[PDB]
């Protein structure tokens, strides 16, 4: 993974 | 100005440089970074970022490089290369390095590549590797070593004989998922009072992505 997003954790 | 799936893309973009000395001393070395957020938005909210060592604002909807900052202190080296140089006669060249890689096991830094430059005497390069893929470039001039991914806290050897002729430092490059200047992203509110859709309402994501400038290490 290099480019793949993420989900914040608010 | 109105979307139904609200998301939005926070960018924070790197570029560790180093400059390391053939013993171990961090001769030199900072990070210049960028963050862009890459958002879509209903209506004209003032939000508001976090992170480490916050600014507020209200996006223009589509794309913008929010802030730009270019720590100094207390950097992460994604990588620690390490050679050997053996002489001989003056018919062989005997050269070993080794890369490091310093990070959470969790992670895949990709796209690297070693470049051990060799001299202008050079009349043959032969090479051996467990791992990635090599060969010597002459018109560069270097024996350009690339590695497909490569694991954290994991270790790799490269051992090369520059066949001399009678008669610089080793750079390295690589793409990671983490940001060596420490920065992190902790929040980035969502707020617009005027239309009904709420931050925690939101769809958020983040990505980090560090790039290695000048990464040379004097053999």
């Amino acid at each position: 993974t290099t480019g793949v997003y993420v989900k914040m954790p608010p | 100005i109105k979307y139904r799936r609200n998301e939005l893309f926070l960018d924070v973009l790197e570029s560790v440089n180093l400059l390391m000395s053939p013993q171990g001393q961090v001769l030199s070395a900072h990070v210049s970074g960028r963050v862009v957020m890459k958002s879509y938005l209903s209506g004209m909210p003032e939000c508001k970022f976090g992170m480490n060592d916050s600014i507020s604002f209200i996006p223009p909807d589509g794309e913008f490089e929010l802030m730009r900052y270019r720590t100094t202190k207390d950097i992460i080296l994604p990588f620690r290369v390490i050679p050997l140089v053996r002489e001989v006669g003056r018919t062989k060249l005997e050269v070993k390095v080794v890369i490091k890689s310093n990070f959470k096991p969790s992670l895949l830094a990709q796209k690297i590549e070693v470049r051990i430059p060799t001299p202008l005497n050079t009349s043959g390069v032969q090479v051996i590797c467990m791992k990635g893929k090599a060969k010597y470039k002459a018109s560069e001039n270097a024996i350009v070593w690339k590695i497909k991914r490569m694991a954290g806290m994991k270790e790799s050897q490269i051992s090369a004989e520059i066949e001399l002729l009678p008669t610089p430092p080793i750079s390295m490059n690589f793409e990671v998922p983490f940001a060596p200047s420490g920065l992190k992203v902790r929040y980035l509110k969502v707020f617009e009072p005027k239309l009904n859709y709420s931050d925690h309402d939101v769809i958020k994501w983040v990505r980090y992505i560090g790039r290695s400038g000048i990464y040379e290490t004097r053999c």
